[PDB]
């Protein structure tokens, strides 16, 4: 099994480093040339530059020359990637591929998951969970806001109620995420059968129900 | 041996 | 420099349907390449060198083009191809990307179930006070929100939400929020939330 597994999420200070990594495994390391791509929130791929750990040769977009550093442990079988200066630009989602380098008809052909960088000043922050009250068939909501980072778990009587739901992504107010769900239910059903919203925020280790009250 | 190299062919 | 440029942003096909796709080039390049990727995945490899389908790529699939022209064609659509298409180009540096061909699923057009909310007391109590509104379950995307106070439209102190085209119904879903002061809210009587998708302007409100 080829396999390219990248470090997980950074939340980084405007200004300061990080140095994201790509192990791969299941192939000869000194075969393929690394590339790495970003993308900020599932928009178009921009080339950043790649690092050929066969000859040590490398190559950048003139674009990212000041921004990112490639470098690799052969003995690790990893390609690292260090971004300096950073700004609210830089937060993006960053993939590493791989490319067979003595092959002409040589593809992209194995991508690694990803790894999210969040740029920003902001401190820890837990959400305010406010209850949206208002037909043969009722819809509840309840609004998640002024919270950071990302993400929330926004689950409907503990996942009771799985279909009939919308959970949207969230927005910047100004450095705080705001966050919206909704659900349907038969107007029988409400309010004589209770229904709760559960919002969870790992990083402020917060959990809160709220039930809506006509 | 192929005596084809993308990174030598971009550089 | 290469600038490629992915013809439709957006289209839509029924599953049977031949689905066409162009990459237009500022420049002339000598082969492209293609990629899919779908939401909360990385990008797979589709097409290599103009013509050529990436390991695993249904026979449906085929890549055309030479110069400053090429295209991606399905023959026959099928459910699991909605997805969002790249080209990519290697004979210029910088290597360059498309902005994307995003291909959905076509159904029976849709009007939104619209539900509008008043801020709750929770909120009230705070200081602040957000009015919610949801448009959900409608095809297509295309769809406009706007705000109204008092007769009076608003476009300030608003932020929008979209879902991702849904796996099972095939429809898209909004959430608008409307962001106003404690003592702004209590000075107006009627807040109105309407929804046009095109003459038939569906309208849900509350007062105070």
């Amino acid at each position: 099994k080829v396999q390219l597994q990248q470090s997980g999420a950074e939340l980084v200070k405007p200004g300061a480093s990080v140095k994201l990594s790509c192990k791969a495994s299941g192939y000869t390391f000194t075969e393929y040339i690394i590339h790495w791509v970003k993308q900020k929130s599932g928009q178009g791929l921009e080339w950043i530059g790649w690092f050929y750990p066969g000859s040590g040769n490398i190559k950048y977009n003139e674009k990212f020359k000041d921004k990112a550093t490639l470098t690799a442990d052969k003995s690790s079988s990893t390609v690292y990637m260090e971004l300096s200066r950073l700004t609210s630009e830089d937060s993006a989602v960053y993939f590493c591929a791989r490319h067979e380098d003595r092959n002409y008809y040589s593809y992209w052909d194995y991508w690694g998951q990803g790894t999210t960088l969040t740029v920003s000043s902001a401190k820890t922050t837990p959400p305010s969970v406010y209850p949206l009250a208002p037909n043969s068939m009722v819809t509840l909501g309840c609004l998640v806001k002024g919270y950071f980072p990302e993400p929330v778990t926004v689950t409907w009587n503990s996942g009771s109620l799985s279909s009939g739901v919308h959970t949207f992504p969230a927005v910047l107010q100004s450095d705080l995420y705001t966050l919206s769900s909704s659900v349907t239910v038969p107007s029988s059903t409400w309010p004589s059968e209770t229904v709760t919203c559960n919002v969870a925020h790992p990083a402020s280790s917060t959990k809160v129900d709220k039930k809506i009250v006509p | 041996d192929s005596y084809f190299s993308w990174s030598d062919w971009w550089s | 420099q290469i600038v490629l440029t992915q013809s439709p942003a957006l289209m839509s096909a029924s599953p049977g349907e031949k689905v066409t796709m162009t990459c237009s080039a500022s420049s002339s390049v000598s082969n492209m390449y293609w990629y899919q990727q779908k939401p909360r995945s990385s990008p797979k490899p589709w097409i290599y060198l103009t013509s050529n389908l990436a390991s695993g790529v249904p026979a449906r699939f085929s890549g055309s083009g030479s110069g400053t022209s090429y295209s991606l064609t399905i023959s026959s659509m099928e459910a699991e191809d909605a997805a969002t298409y790249y080209c990519q180009q290697w004979s210029s540096n910088p290597l360059t990307f498309g902005a994307g061909t995003k291909l959905e699923l076509k159904r029976a057009d849709a009007a939104p179930t619209v539900s509008i909310f008043p801020p709750s007391s929770e909120q009230l109590t705070s200081g602040g006070a957000s009015v919610v509104c949801f448009l959900n379950n409608f095809y297509p995307k295309d769809i406009n929100v706007k705000w109204k106070i008092d007769g009076s439209e608003r476009q300030n102190g608003v932020l929008n939400s979209w879902t991702d085209q849904d796996s099972k119904d095939s429809t898209y879903s909004m959430s608008s929020t409307l962001t106003l002061t404690k003592d702004e809210y209590e000075r107006h009587n009627s807040y109105t939330c309407e929804a046009t998708h095109s003459t038939s302007p569906i309208v849900k409100s509350f007062n105070r």
